[PDB]
């Protein structure tokens, strides 16, 4: 739910 | 990757100030950006986030600054901004732009001088080179789980921050293999398998709670001999 993009 | 803040300085209580941060070395527009501030008394404190163009640039704010600060971004200039109105003494601190999975990258900070969930970490731990040491991070709400997206951030001498772990268990790029993050029991945990002298630092965890981050008070890790 936060910016879980690597 | 560089993030580089500017705009800090002296402001009178009730006054306004705009901070800027320019990003390079990563695809800025693909990542959310945050402002986090560090004070003498209140420690590390998350201020604001701004999401992507596909999220209609949605913003969220700490309760302490809601209604006084506005975060924004210009993807065309790879920059994020913090407009701050009605400043108070409690707003004094060093302000950092930071982001990526979720706090891999930190700028150098810009100082602003004006004039409830608790995350708990060990105050201090002492180790020696080659030992295995585990730092922990507890939430006042219950268990830490993957939904808290635990991050671990290292502070080295004089306010230099680098993210080590995000999303509970994911080493940021270029982070040494001796660092790992996990959940242990009902807490987030940072393990250093074979501590090294240069690992002497303050380590902060941050946990996500739906729409905001809460940082722990930090653990001072001393590495003796
Ligand atoms: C993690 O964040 C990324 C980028 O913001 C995606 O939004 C992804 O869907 C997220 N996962 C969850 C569970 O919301």
């Amino acid at each position: 739910a936060p910016d879980c993009r690597p | 990757v560089q993030l580089q803040e500017s705009g800090g300085g002296l402001v009178q209580p009730g006054g306004s100030m705009k901070l800027s941060c320019v990003a390079s070395g990563f695809t800025f527009s693909n990542y959310w950006m945050n402002w986090v501030r560090q004070s003498p008394e209140k420690g590390l404190e998350w201020v604001a986030e701004i999401r992507l163009k596909s999220n209609n640039y949605a913003t969220h704010y700490a309760e302490s600054v809601k209604g006084r600060f506005t975060i924004s971004r210009d993807d065309s200039k790879s920059s994020v901004y913090l407009q701050m109105n009605n400043l108070r003494a409690e707003d004094t601190g060093i302000y950092y732009c930071t982001g990526v999975g979720q706090f891999a990258y930190w700028g150098q900070g810009t100082t602003v001088t004006v004039s409830d969930i608790v995350v708990t970490q060990e105050s201090a731990l002492t180790t020696s080179p080659g030992e295995t040491v585990t730092l922990t991070c507890r939430s006042s709400t219950g268990a830490v789980t993957t939904s808290n997206y635990a991050n671990w951030v290292q502070e080295k001498p004089d306010h230099l921050f680098t993210g080590l772990i995000g999303g509970t268990n994911n080493r940021a790029p270029g982070v040494p293999a001796r660092f790992s993050g996990s959940l242990i029991g009902d807490k987030a945990a940072l393990t250093i398998t074979g501590a090294q002298t240069e690992d002497e630092a303050i380590y902060f965890c941050a946990l996500w709670y739906s729409n905001h981050w809460v940082f722990g008070g930090g653990t001072k890790l001393t590495v003796l001999g």
